Parts: structure tokens; C-alpha cells; sequence
């Protein structure tokens, strides 16, 4: 690893320098180190990881969007034939994203699931687990289409059974796991109704324990549960 | 405007 | 050479998905390979070269600004010391923003400018070459920081002279040099009245020209204007 | 509110 030689606060250090300039490739780089120290994550360092790689894939999904898009006209009738090169260069762009998925991946699976013993550790990162296996499937297009769909939900699933019996419904971790997995619902399981049912499950057991917050938690909380009612507007 | 999902991008 | 396998019309067309899916380290990859095949570059494909390299070095020198303020900030007394960090991922960033400006100052001295012969082309990279040595000069510090300075000062130079001579006081690549030669002489020459000067002549005889052209071309100048205008407002 | 140079970035 590029980051072998580097102290792990001084990694911490420099994904936070990384942030602040808007470098998210670097971010991740360092993130990845510091979890390569084998230490577990702290909560501030468990949100740079995930800061860091959602940045980094996010660009990688919206570039593959845009390629697709490209490709699906150029597949139309009446399309003139352009040759090979945005298949690709759409392939190009889908293996980038597919390696930092499996980069992710393997960082939870060696071995940050296996040493989170706190709900709020175990939450995130079976939610991460989910989240990347997510934006897999929504490039696969073969055999293992299923296979990926399986793992993502798997994942979510264990992330939610967790969450329900250990955190309140307020809770900020579990209130994005289940905006997260409900929008796997509705546009990867081909599941709008399980969507829609979870996300207002979600949003009104929330508003129901609102009363317990501080000001601070309700503004934590009440951002999310928008999030929530802004899809379900979307939605319906 | 797409749906949302956590976390969002800068 | 990466690129040397790939088609010089497959790597242009490459170049515009790149800019459409924003990813521009990869368009500026696909360009330099197109330049690499040694070739002559049309006007559309200039505009291409140079607009995915000022993508690419726009995100560096923002990150470096950013990195460069905090180090600035932690070397005021009363800063608690941190450690060398920020000095190191400055000198991070600042190293691949130089390595990137080397690129670009490779691919114009072998050999795009020695084959630019008409006016738009060789002004055209003898403004990228004044650019590219003046975003070396933003963060050189040493021994050589004059040579750089006076490197962009030659380049910029000599595309006025071009410019001046061949091209109406609308041409869009001459109104731009003025602009970025005029910003040249206000923060790094120190010459703010140069800069002033510069930027009022050259704002000034491309109004009295606006008269010859049509209406996609007035546009096309007035909106640099403009840009020289914003400075002038600026910096009086 | 920074001065102007071309390009500019996306
Ligand atoms: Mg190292
Ligand atoms: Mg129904
Ligand atoms: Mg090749
Ligand atoms: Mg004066």
C-alpha cells in the first residue's frame, strides 16, 4: 500500500486537508490507508470514509449516465453509426467505477464488518456494504446481475434488523440506511410499493420521536426525514 | 431532480 | 505513449464524450494522445486541448490555494504547531499542478508551436505557453522564480506582437490574451498599472471595431469584454 | 469574487 509509510493521524489529517480542498480522490487514498492500519475507525473517521468514496463514485456514476445515455441513442433507429468508441469509453469509465466498488468492498470485508461490534459501527458499514454493491448493480448487466441485487440487499437487510433493535428511529445512521435502501427498493428491486411503504414507515416513526431530541439532534434528524418526504413526493 | 440518497455529493 | 494504440480521430472523439461526462483528466489524456501523433490541430481541436488542460489545472491550483492558506494561517504566531502535514500535501498538490503545466509546456514545444505558422494557431499556443509558465510562477518560491516570470512575459509577448499584427482588435483569441496577459501584470509582474492600461486599450479598440461584425461574432466579443470590464471594475 | 481569466472552468 502507497500509504504503508505514512502514520495513521497523519492520514486522518490529510484526508480532512484533502476534503477541504475538494480533493476526494486523495481523500479516499488516505482513508483507505488509514484503515489499512488494521485500527478500528472512529465515528469522525468512519464519515471521512464514507465522504471521501461517495465523492470518488459519485463522479464515476454521474460520467456513466451521461455515457449511457449516449450509447442508448446511438442504439436507436435512424441513429447513425459512430463505431466502437462510446461503448468504450463507457466501459472504460464502468470499470473505474467497478474497481473502486470492489476497492470499498474489500476494505469492509478485510476487515471492518468483522470488528464492528457497536450498532452504530455494525449500521454503517453493512449500510456501506449495501450502498456499493448498489451502484454495482446498477452497471451489471449479466450472469451475476441477481447475485449483486442479492448482496446489496442482504446487506441492507442485516443493516436494518440491526438499527430497528438497537437505535432509536431518530437515529441519523438509521434514517439514511433506510432512505438509502428504499431507493433500492424502488429503482433496483423493480419494488415501488416496498419503496414508498418504507419511507413513510421510516418518516412517520421518526416524527413520532422527535420529542425526545435536543435542538441539535432534531436538526439532525428533521434534515433527513425532508429527504424522505421529498422522494415520497417524487414518488407519488 | 433526482431522488436522494445519503450521503450527497459536495 | 498510453494513447499510441488508439485512433487520432477515435482519441477527438473521446475528448467530447470526456468533456460531456466532466471528466476531464481523461479528456486531456485523450488529447494529449492526439497531439502525440504529431499532426497539426484544427481550431475545434485547440479549443478541446485547451479547454480539458484548464479544467484539469483549475482543480490543482484551487487545492493548492486552499492548502496554501492553511499553511499560511498555521505559521502565524499563536498557531499551534501540527506538524509537517499541510506542507507535505501542499508540496503534494503543487508537484502534480507542475508536473501537469510540464505536460502542457512539452506538448506546445514538441511541437505544436514550431509547426504554427497562421495567426489564430500560433497565437492560440503562445498564449497557452504564457498561461502555463504563469501558473508555474503562482507557486514557484526559488532561484528560478524570475526565469519562470519572465519565460510567461516572453510567450505572451510575442502572441501581442502576432496578435496586433494579424488579427482585429475583436478576435476572441486576441481579446482573451489581453485579458490574461493584463491579469499576468496585475498580481504577477506587480505592474497593476499595466495591467489597468492593458485592459482599458484593448477593451476600447475592440468597441470602435464592433461595427464590422456580424451578430454571432459581436456576441462572441462583446462577452470577453465584459470580462476585461469585470476586472477594470475590480481593480479601480 | 475572483478576476477573470479564459477558459474559465466548467
Ligand atoms: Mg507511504
Ligand atoms: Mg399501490
Ligand atoms: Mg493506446
Ligand atoms: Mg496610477
Amino acid at each position: 500500500g502507497a500509504m504503508g509509510s505514512m502514520e495513521r493521524a497523519s492520514l486522518i489529517q490529510k484526508a480532512k486537508l484533502a476534503e477541504q480542498a475538494e480533493r476526494y480522490e486523495d481523500m479516499a487514498a488516505f482513508m483507505k490507508g488509514a484503515v489499512e492500519k488494521g485500527e478500528e475507525l472512529s465515528c469522525e473517521e468512519r464519515n471521512l470514509l464514507s465522504v471521501a468514496y461517495k465523492n470518488v463514485v459519485g463522479g464515476q456514476r454521474a460520467a456513466w449516465r451521461v455515457l449511457s445515455s449516449i450509447e442508448q441513442k446511438s442504439n436507436e433507429e435512424g441513429s447513425e453509426e459512430k463505431g466502437p468508441e462510446v461503448r468504450e469509453y463507457r466501459e472504460k469509465v464502468e470499470t473505474e467505477l467497478q474497481g473502486v466498488c470492489d476497492t470499498v468492498l474489500g476494505l469492509l470485508d478485510s476487515h471492518l464488518i468483522k470488528e464492528a461490534g457497536d450498532a452504530e459501527s455494525r449500521v454503517f458499514y453493512l449500510k456501506m456494504k449495501g450502498d456499493y454493491y448498489r451502484y454495482l448493480a446498477e452497471v451489471a448487466t449479466g450472469d451475476d446481475k441477481k447475485r449483486i441485487i442479492d448482496s446489496a440487499r442482504s446487506a441492507y437487510q442485516e443493516a436494518m434488523d440491526i438499527s430497528k433493535k438497537e437505535m432509536p428511529p431518530t437515529n441519523p445512521i438509521r434514517l439514511g440506511l433506510a432512505l438509502n435502501f428504499s431507493v433500492f427498493h424502488y429503482e433496483i428491486a423493480n419494488s415501488p410499493e416496498e419503496a414508498i411503504s418504507l419511507a413513510k414507515t421510516t418518516f412517520d416513526e421518526a416524527m413520532a420521536d422527535l420529542h425526545t431530541l435536543s435542538e441539535d439532534s432534531y436538526k439532525d434528524s428533521t434534515l433527513i426525514m425532508q429527504l424522505l418526504r421529498d422522494n415520497l413526493t417524487l414518488w407519488t | 431532480p433526482r431522488r436522494n440518497t445519503l450521503p450527497a455529493m459536495d
